[PDB]
């Protein structure tokens, strides 16, 4: 929905107990290339964490901005591991956290505290404010009451029994509501409004699974228990691929046919709306220049789910070295294009069906369309003369005045267009090769001292142009072409008079130059 | 795309007691109303497409889209009598016929001609509403439109008095089922003829009038007809929910390379025609325009001029069958419209610039710009979700192991990032094993025995060996396990 | 009593006649305290005979007739009346009669009852002669002198009802039409007919109020008037042909007829005062030797008025006579036989309403 | 000679004298009283003399006399009727005539001419007078007037029992009889005072102040005669039946003697009470017999001791009082009926005076039996109402038509529908369009309605009342001829209503596919009708027959099999309904009488 919507807020809280630390009986081969050791079973809470990493990973890459994620490990200690600024939402950062962490401790003391203490701290997290939240808060100044600061807490932990997660679900009903009232005299805090909760128990392979899975179930207008329950290792993961592909509307690709196998993507679900559980787009013969600006309906970030596998890699190259690539709904039709914006593979969205804008008029027959003479490659100059580009460093205008450039730009334009003849027999000034000079210095905001010069020494060349009767292009006499052409030249300086005193300058410059009978 | 769902049952073919002239029947008064509608069409709507489907006990599309009224203006007087109402059959048809057509994101504007007469049952409207709303079990009601329609009901019923006794509050709740986006319209008076013109004068006036602008670049300027009129768009429904539209006027505001700009994500692609204000060649033919010009030159050149719409809204102005012309876009409303051009209210002229970043050969473009935070395909991220991965890092750090010390750098680097990985994820018996299979391979040396190479190997085991106790011998993320001089 | 005769003789006539009927009236008070019966002696009445112009008169008259008024016992009123006012067979009657009969209208003419009881009283201890006189003086005084004098009079009846019933017996027993001059006049029959239709038992109070113990002397008045309204209405119509103006001849036709109707009516209430007090067959109020005078009258007025010109006026007469005749042995009134009516009746012309009352 | 003789001279000669001489006459008169007293003629011309002088005492004195002497005469009670019509400026002189007689002797005259009364009404009226005027004589002859006006009212049995007498007791005779309490009148002569005194009461009011509060209060004075009631004052006629009905609880219990106090009191109070509800439930009903309304019975959904009235407030603004009223009727006459020993009394009481009917007790007793639930009695009430006897006609089949519905007749029911309509057809314009849309109260699986007589109301009725009988009647078996036909063309009206039965009658069409109702486009002017029956045609329906055109058996059999005919079978059947679609528009109700007045022979398939 809206920007701050229930996924907008997520914050993670990892058991990280005693009890959380033996292996998941799921011992890997490791050893391929005598006798090799005995196989490494990845404890169950390194498999959360890393299984965790893996859902911000893809979390970050589909979502760069407007969605921030926590970390809070439930030990003795209640940790966060990252604050809710931007900056402070990256993997590395959370990656050096975890490692600062440590691995649960063996015997240090495994009854001493539990994972109510996360659950405190996630939800007592939850109230505070991102800077996107501060900020519509700031923008909706006396409105700002219409900003639904809805989250999400996930919990990993190896619960005992039922009873536990009971007692867990009704100490965060308690310790909401609890929250919601300290919120309400408070200022600085907004109140939760939609706080989803999961709940997911692990365990060992090969052991019985101690608590029974539970439906959505709402202890509160405030709360939804979705509690899952699942085996430790690649069951944990994909539960957790589930659990984002259905959190923020997303959708898997399947694409084929890959030249050297198959790779999969996940982008927004928005993408898959010209189909109406993962769409197989084939690849296409990439075309180097055929066409260059096609019909993209969308825009969708992708990242693949086994980034560092052979063929997804090998994709991810060749995407990143430039190339677009062309792919086809299963007679074929063209379809979603990928392409790598700077590098970032964005999944576009083409439109294959007819276009409602088929067989416009003939451009010859509309208004202006029987003239044959419009200085097509004077404005094809002018464009080229006007192209934009980014500015990083916003600068000062007079004092204070951070000028936006786009508006420095708009200025430009006009100040170009002040005498802009549109047809080659409209004007002779501008078909002149000796105003070329003239037309280019003139049209600029300050003239400097080398466009005075330049432009003297082009008064001086069409005064000696006059004085030698040259054939002007024809665009009626010698002395009434040159009366034009002094009045073209004065119109246009004129126009520019008020921009700079060098234009008044060459302006009055000209009036004492110019043979006015 | 307008799809005109006229009412063919035999309710339409009730006589009306009109005063002074003869006896006319609510189908020739629809006749009649139409026929204006697409008259105002063929005269100042030209480019619309329309199609007429007519709904009975089934639903029949007697002519599909197409620009010639003149077939739709024959097709209102050859019609025939089928004699039963059903509304929700002639939504599904409309759905299907748009989805098959048009597609799923393109405007389709519905007008409906009913006549207060829903029906008896079954079919009929009120039994379908009252029973299809509990549960649609693969029979979904077609009156939430999978597309941003505009459902208009031409309920033709005499007066809303007349109407209401009856049947008017199924009409404005499937109305609703649009998620309001329509209107229901009642002819007021005793039937007149000059009432349904003023009716259907309303319907023009209110979804069918042309959206005419002025198009500034600079100070050159035209007037100009953006077909189709654009659609209001809204940011969301917390923060702003009020709807906003482009601006009359449309300012180019510089102009950008048509490679540089990729494949932009549009709203809705836009012809724009210039608009004069055989006597249109002879008298605006021959005077200039400039959209021609303009068009032209972004042909001949290659490139896109953006458009300043409003505030913060920004589109685009580009050239192009072998017929072509100005068509113009809509990106989405908002700061940073494309990812990859920065915020694109921090656009300079390149005369600002301290160089020119285009290049005198025009080779070099600051276009795209770099995010600000690698993605992770583009990084090196280390994923151990399948064995698989885990299996091909340690084949990769043992393969390299044996190329030492002629790609020692190389190896030392992927060891530091397989140790920082563990330490992250607290993979310390991991360590321990990788150590193990670095003896072995130390165990397994070649029988060339470079001196250097036994000295890193056996240097970089004891690192792993003393960072698995999990003290702060090597705890640090920083460490790297320097190679030995 | 000559002491007191010697002392009145230097007081002045008007005083001393005062003075001396005051006299009289302490000695008469003084002697029916004493006796219940007072003897009336001659030394009383000589005394009132010497001492008891035309001013003179009229002070003497109203100064007896103001200690009429200021006496309280009636018996010594009476008693002295009779002492003083009754005949005596002197020369001096005719003076006596005078001054009684102008006391009698002066006092009438202010309405002093005891003057009209006492009156009405004498009139019924005195012979009909001197009534007869007295009722000429004031009949004439009343009726002829000045005119519109008889209402005067005729306020009498609602003060002494007894003197009206002693009027009309003197009156009655005068006035017996038997010559022109004796006709009554025609305001005073008008005016007795009113007073008898007023109230019919006008002339039966003094039937009633005086205690019969023995039979009326010979000469004296009736006692009731009833024998003489009778001979008035029966000689009527004879009288009214003899001295034959219609107008009056009529009116005093009908004024006769309602007084013979009155005198009917009152012939049968005192049959029932006669049946009250036990006097039914007994006594008769109309002596039957009366009759013989009234029909010899009736006989030879018969014969006079040529009855084959004053037949209606003879057979009216009848009629009349022979209706009172029913009336009076049908009440009782009159003590009679049939056989003694037919004998008297036998000279008086043929009439049937009599021949019936004959035969009865 | 003969006295006569003698006595006619004398009254002839004062006779003549009297216009000449009053005075002379009267004492020629005297005269001749003297000579003959025992003569009543000149005791009569005296008399006559003395009245036409204006003379009161002497007049009076010679008219007692006269009358002590001579009462043989017939002047003499010429005379006496004169002067006491007189009492009941000449009238002033007989008047005070009267007075100067005796007071004994006044009431002398007056009881010997009242005895000489022969008419009921003017001897009652000449013993009241009698009675007011000598409060003394209330002991002796009010009694004897009561009984005497009771009996002589009692045998009139008039239709509606109407006489002067018991307006004249309640006004004089009732107050001092009452008043006078040392009048001794027996315990069954008070209840036949009540049998006058109700008699007069009941139809006076059905053809003055107030009779019925006088007649109320006739009640409670009778009754503190002797033992009857001592009650309240100004109670409500609702609380006294309770009250009798509680006396007969106590009373139908053991009897020993006679119990006549209660048995009586029980019966006539409940007889009071049942006929004074009875006019006021009757009177606010079928009004202007001194709009109408009828009880009518349950209808409800056609599309689907201890009864109840439904009644629109709308019609009737005081329907609360009337419905109480009419509900303690029907009570008390079930107490007077529920007794036998009060039963045999209350048939003896009316079959005495009840003689008719009476119209307006006939709309009464033809209610509380369609209440109680027996229809066959009511039946014949209706037979004699008929015989008793525009709208009035409408009154009675309306009431047949719930009677003879009965709960399964289904025959003479539709019979007596369309025989009533044909009175029915006032409507050239209905009554508009929606006058308030029926309510959406919703009754507790509930019934017996009361509407008025005009259109608007019965109409819908009657037509409901044919939408039952036939979808009973073509809902079952099979054959759906005219039956399901007729349903489906009643179920025009009302479409809003219908569907769920119109729907079940076309499933049943698909099923038989032999829908044969050649008169089927003369009735069914609905449009949703008529698109609902093409549908069928098109795709896969039944090939509903529809000869809906007159002639057409005859054509098909009588001509040769040709090919050129089913081009013409096929496209008249569209051709008809365009037609007939072009119609649309009309008055309903118009053409649902229409389809009724013409297919009286609808009655063929209703005996099933």
């Amino acid at each position: 929905m809206k920007i701050f919507s229930e996924s907008h807020k997520t914050v993670f809280v990892v058991d990280h107990c005693p009890y959380m630390a033996e292996s998941c009986r799921q011992h890997v081969e490791f050893d391929m290339l005598i006798i090799p050791l005995a196989p490494i079973s990845k404890s169950l809470w390194t498999c959360s964490v890393e299984s965790s990493m893996e859902y911000c990973r893809i979390m970050y890459d589909i979502f760069p901005f407007k969605k921030l994620v926590n970390f809070i490990v439930s030990d003795s200690g209640a940790h966060v591991l990252n604050s809710w600024t931007q900056e402070d939402q990256n993997l590395q950062e959370l990656m050096a956290a975890l490692a600062a962490v440590g691995p649960p401790n063996p015997r240090a003391d495994p009854e001493c505290c539990s994972i109510l203490h996360g659950l405190v701290a996630a939800v007592e997290t939850l109230c505070k404010i991102t800077e996107y939240q501060h900020e519509a808060r700031t923008l909706l100044m006396e409105n700002a009451e219409r900003v639904g600061n809805r989250g999400r807490i996930i919990c990993i932990t190896n619960a005992k029994s039922d009873s536990h997660v009971r007692m867990l679900e009704d100490c965060v009903q308690e310790t909401i509501h609890e929250h919601n009232k300290l919120a309400a005299n408070s200022d600085h805090l907004m109140q939760i409004q939609k706080c989803e909760l999961v709940l997911i128990h692990t365990y060992p392979v090969g052991e019985d699974s101690l608590v029974s899975d539970r439906s959505k179930k709402e202890l509160s207008p405030v709360l939804t228990s979705e509690v899952h329950s699942v085996r430790a290792g690649r069951h944990l993961a994909t539960k957790l691929n589930i659990l984002v592909q259905q959190h923020f509307d997303l959708a898997s690709t399947t694409i084929t046919n890959i030249p050297m196998y198959d790779v999969e993507l996940l982008h927004h679900k928005d993408a898959h709306v010209d189909f109406l559980e993962t769409i197989t787009l084939k690849w296409c013969t990439p075309r180097t220049n055929n066409i260059e600006l096609h019909y993209c309906t969308g825009a969708y970030r992708i990242s693949p789910v086994d980034v560092n596998s052979r063929p997804s890699s090998c994709l991810t190259n060749f995407l990143l070295n430039g190339r677009s690539v062309l792919l086809e709904q299963p007679s074929k039709v063209i379809s979603h294009m990928l392409s790598s914006h700077g590098g970032e593979i964005f999944l576009h969205v083409l439109s294959s069906s007819r276009s409602i804008l088929e067989d416009p008029p003939s451009i010859s027959e509309g208004c202006g369309g029987r003239v044959t003479d419009y200085r097509i490659t004077d404005f094809g100059e002018f464009m080229r003369e006007n192209r934009l580009t980014p500015f990083l460093d916003p600068r000062y205008k007079i004092d204070g005045s951070l000028e936006v450039p786009l508006e420095r730009a708009k200025d430009q334009l006009e100040k170009h267009t002040r005498y802009w003849p549109m047809i080659i027999s409209q004007t002779t000034i501008f078909n002149m090769q000796a105003v070329v000079p003239l037309a280019s210095v003139i049209v600029k905001e300050s003239l400097t001292e080398e466009d005075v010069l330049n432009c003297q020494k082009t008064i001086y060349n069409l005064v000696d142009m006059e004085r030698k009767n040259d054939p002007l292009p024809i665009s009626p006499k010698r002395d009434e072409q040159y009366r034009i052409m002094w009045n073209e030249l004065e119109t246009l300086v004129r126009a520019h008079i008020n921009n700079s005193e060098k234009h008044q300058r060459v302006l009055e410059c000209l009036m004492a130059c110019r043979s006015k009978p | 795309p307008t799809v005109v769902v006229m009412d063919v049952s035999l309710s339409m073919t009730r006589p009306v007691s009109i005063e002074g002239s003869e006896e006319y029947q609510r189908k020739h008064l629809a006749a009649h109303g139409l026929t204006m509608l697409f008259e105002h069409m063929a005269t100042n709507y030209k480019l619309e497409f329309t199609a007429l489907v007519v709904f009975s006990s089934l639903w029949e599309l007697m002519v599909p889209f197409t620009r010639d009224y003149n077939t739709l203006q024959e097709a209102l007087s050859n019609m025939d009598d089928y004699d039963k109402t059903c509304l929700e059959s002639a939504l599904v048809g409309v759905c299907n016929i748009v989805q098959q057509e048009w597609g799923g994101a393109i405007p389709c504007q519905v007008v409906l001609v009913t006549d207060g007469c829903l029906g008896i049952g079954r079919g009929s409207l009120r039994h379908s509403l009252a029973t299809q709303n509990q549960r649609s079990e693969s029979n979904r009601f077609p009156l939430p439109f999978p597309f941003p329609s505009k459902l208009y009901i031409m309920c033709m019923a005499n007066l809303e008095e007349l109407q209401s006794t009856d049947s008017l509050e199924c009409l404005e709740r499937l109305i609703d089922l649009n998620n309001g986006e329509g209107q229901i319209f009642t002819i007021d008076g005793p039937l007149c003829l000059k009432n349904v013109q003023s009716m259907f004068g309303k319907l023009i006036d209110l979804a069918y009038t042309p959206f005419h602008a002025v198009l500034k670049c600079g100070h050159l300027t035209a007037d100009v007809q953006v077909f189709p009129r654009p659609e209001p768009f809204v940011v969301d429904e917390e923060i702003d929910p009020i709807p906003k539209v482009i601006n009359t006027d449309l300012e180019i505001v510089g102009f950008i390379d048509i490679a540089d700009i990729s494949s932009p994500p549009v709203l809705s692609r836009h012809l724009v025609l210039p608009i004069a204000l055989n006597s249109a060649n002879q008298i605006a033919g021959k005077i200039p325009n400039f959209c021609v010009l303009l068009h032209g030159s972004l042909k001949v050149e290659g490139m896109v001029a953006i458009v300043q719409l409003g505030p913060e809204w920004h589109g685009m102005l580009y050239s192009q069958k072998k017929k072509s012309n100005l068509m113009m876009s809509l990106f989405e409303p908002g700061p940073e419209p494309l990812p990859w051009l920065g915020k694109m209210a921090q656009l300079g002229p390149i005369s600002d610039a301290k160089e020119n970043p285009y290049g005198e050969d025009d080779n070099k473009s600051p276009f795209p710009l770099q995010p600000k935070n690698k993605r992770s395909y583009a990084q090196n991220v280390t994923v151990w979700i399948k064995p698989s991965g885990l299996q091909t890092d340690v084949q990769k750090i043992l393969r390299n192991a044996r190329k030492l010390p002629e790609k020692t750098q190389t190896f030392y680097k992927e060891l530091n990032r397989l140790r920082k990985a563990a330490l992250a994820f607290g993979f310390l018996d991991l360590l321990k094993g990788v150590a193990d299979m670095l003896e072995r391979e130390c165990t397994l040396l070649p029988e060339t025995a470079h001196p250097d190479a036994a000295f890193q190997l056996t240097h970089a085991a004891q690192q792993l060996k003393l960072a698995s106790t999990g003290t702060s011998e090597y705890a640090a993320y920083d460490q790297n396990i320097t190679p030995l001089h | 009593m000559s002491d007191i005769r010697h002392s009145l003789l230097r007081r002045d006539a008007l005083s001393a006649a005062k003075e001396v009927l005051y006299h009289l009236d302490i000695y008469f008070s003084s002697q029916l305290q004493s006796a219940p019966l007072p003897i009336v002696d001659k030394g009383p009445v000589e005394l009132l005979e010497e001492f008891v112009n035309s001013l003179q008169e009229l002070q003497l008259l109203e100064i007896m007739c103001n200690y009429f008024q200021e006496q309280t016992k009636d018996s010594v009123r009476q008693i002295i009346f009779s002492s003083l006012f009754s005949p005596q067979g002197n020369k001096a009657d005719d003076s006596r009669m005078s001054l009684l009969g102008k006391l009698v209208s002066m006092a009438v003419a202010v309405c002093r009852i005891p003057v009209l009881e006492c009156a009405a009283s004498w009139l019924q201890r005195t012979p009909v002669v001197y009534c007869v006189r007295l009722a000429k003086a004031l009949v004439d005084d009343y009726c002829c002198l000045v005119p519109g004098s008889i209402q005067t009079l005729k306020q009498i009846f609602s003060a002494s009802p007894r003197f009206c019933c002693q009027f009309i017996t003197s009156v009655t027993a005068l006035y017996d039409l038997s010559s022109d001059d004796l006709i009554p006049p025609m305001d005073l029959l008008e005016m007795i007919v009113t007073w008898i239709f007023e109230d019919p038992r006008l002339i039966l109070i003094t039937f009633l109020n005086t205690p019969i113990a023995a039979n009326l002397p010979i000469g004296f008045l009736e006692l009731t008037p009833l024998v003489g309204l009778i001979r008035w209405c029966v000689k009527a119509p004879l009288a009214y042909k003899r001295k034959k103006g219609v107008g009056m001849d009529r009116d005093s036709h009908l004024l006769y007829s309602k007084l013979h109707l009155s005198v009917l009516q009152v012939l049968m209430t005192l049959q029932l005062h006669l049946t009250e007090k036990n006097l039914y067959g007994r006594l008769g109020l109309i002596l039957f030797d009366h009759m013989v005078p009234l029909v010899e009258e009736i006989n030879r007025l018969a014969d006079e008025l040529n009855p084959l010109n004053a037949s209606q006026e003879i057979e009216l007469s009848l009629d009349r006579l022979a209706q009172a005749l029913q009336v009076a042995m049908a009440s009782g009134a009159l003590l009679c036989t049939r056989d003694d009516l037919r004998t008297l009746c036998s000279r008086l012309p043929h009439n049937n309403l009599l021949q019936l009352v004959i035969s009865g | 000679m003969s006295a006569q003789g003698d006595c006619e001279f004398l009254v002839q000669r004062a006779r003549e004298l009297v216009p000449q001489d009053l005075w002379a006459a009267k004492a020629w008169l005297i005269t001749a009283r003297s000579l003959y007293p025992a003569d009543f003629n000149i005791q009569y011309e005296m008399y006559t003399i003395e009245r036409n002088a204006e003379r009161t005492a002497t007049a009076g004195r010679l008219l007692y006399d006269m009358f002590v002497n001579f009462p043989d005469q017939p002047v003499v009670w010429r005379e006496i009727s004169i002067i006491t019509s007189a009492l009941r400026k000449q009238t002033q002189f007989l008047r005070s005539l009267f007075e100067t007689l005796p007071g004994r002797v006044q009431c002398e005259m007056l009881l010997k001419v009242t005895e000489q009364c022969f008419n009921t009404l003017e001897r009652s009226e000449m013993l009241l007078l009698l009675l007011r005027r000598f409060p003394e004589t209330v002991v002796q002859h009010g009694v004897g007037l009561g009984e005497a006006l009771l009996e002589a009212e009692t045998i009139e049995e008039q239709e509606s029992p109407v006489n002067c007498f018991r307006k004249l007791f309640v006004c004089d005779v009732l107050p001092l009889i009452i008043n006078n309490h040392d009048v001794r009148l027996p315990a069954n002569l008070l209840y036949k005072y009540l049998n006058k005194a109700a008699e007069f009461y009941i139809n006076y009011v059905t053809r003055i102040v107030d009779p019925w509060e006088r007649l109320f209060k006739i009640l409670n004075v009778v009754g503190m005669r002797c033992e009857w009631q001592m009650d309240k004052g100004r109670r409500s006629y609702g609380d006294i039946l309770h009250r009798m009905k509680d006396l007969c609880r106590y009373m139908n219990n053991f009897d020993s003697e006679a119990h006549a106090k209660y048995k009586n009191q029980v019966v006539y109070s409940t007889m009071l009470v049942f006929f004074k509800n009875a006019f006021q439930y009757v009177n606010s009903i079928q009004p202007s017999l001194f709009v109408p309304l009828v009880l009518l019975e349950d209808v409800s959904n056609v599309y689907g001791r201890n009864r109840h009235i439904v009644v629109n407030k709308a019609e009737l603004a005081n329907s609360t009082e009337v419905l109480e009223s009419f509900k303690l009727a029907r009570e008390s006459w079930e107490l007077l009926y529920s007794l036998e020993f009060l039963d045999k009394e209350f048939t003896r009481i009316c079959l005495a005076w009840k003689t008719d009917t009476w119209l307006w007790l006939r709309i009464f007793l033809t209610d509380m039996i369609i209440y109680q639930g027996q229809y066959k009695k009511a039946i014949a009430s209706l037979h004699h109402l008929a015989a008793l006897q525009t709208l009035e006609h409408q009154r009675a089949l309306i009431q047949l038509a719930t009677c003879h519905f009965a709960l399964g007749e289904y025959r003479m029911t539709c019979e007596k529908v369309l025989d009533l309509m044909c009175y029915m057809v006032l409507p050239i314009q209905d009554g508009g369009k929606s006058q308030e849309e029926p309510s959406k109260v919703k009754p507790k699986f509930r019934d017996l309605k009361l509407l008025p007589c005009t259109s608007k109301a019965i109409m819908p009725y009657c037509l409901h009342l044919m939408l039952a009988c036939f979808k009973l009647r073509a809902f079952t078996d099979n054959r759906d001829d005219m039956a399901l036909g007729h349903v489906i063309v009643l179920l025009q009206q009302e479409w809003p209503r219908g569907e769920n039965l119109f729907l079940k009658a076309v499933n049943k069409i698909c099923q038989q596919g032999n829908f044969q109702y050649e008169n089927f486009f003369n009735y069914v002017t609905n449009i949703d009708m008529l698109e609902e029956f093409a549908y069928l045609r098109t795709q896969e329906g039944g090939k509903i027959h529809l000869e809906l055109l007159p002639n057409q058996g005859m054509l098909i059999k009588h001509h040769t099999v040709t090919r050129g005919i089913t081009k013409g079978v096929k496209e008249d059947f569209r051709l008809a309904m365009e037609r007939q679609v072009s119609r649309c528009g009309e008055n309903l109700m118009v053409v649902l009488h229409r389809f009724c007045i013409n297919e009286k022979i609808l009655l063929l398939q209703t005996l099933t």
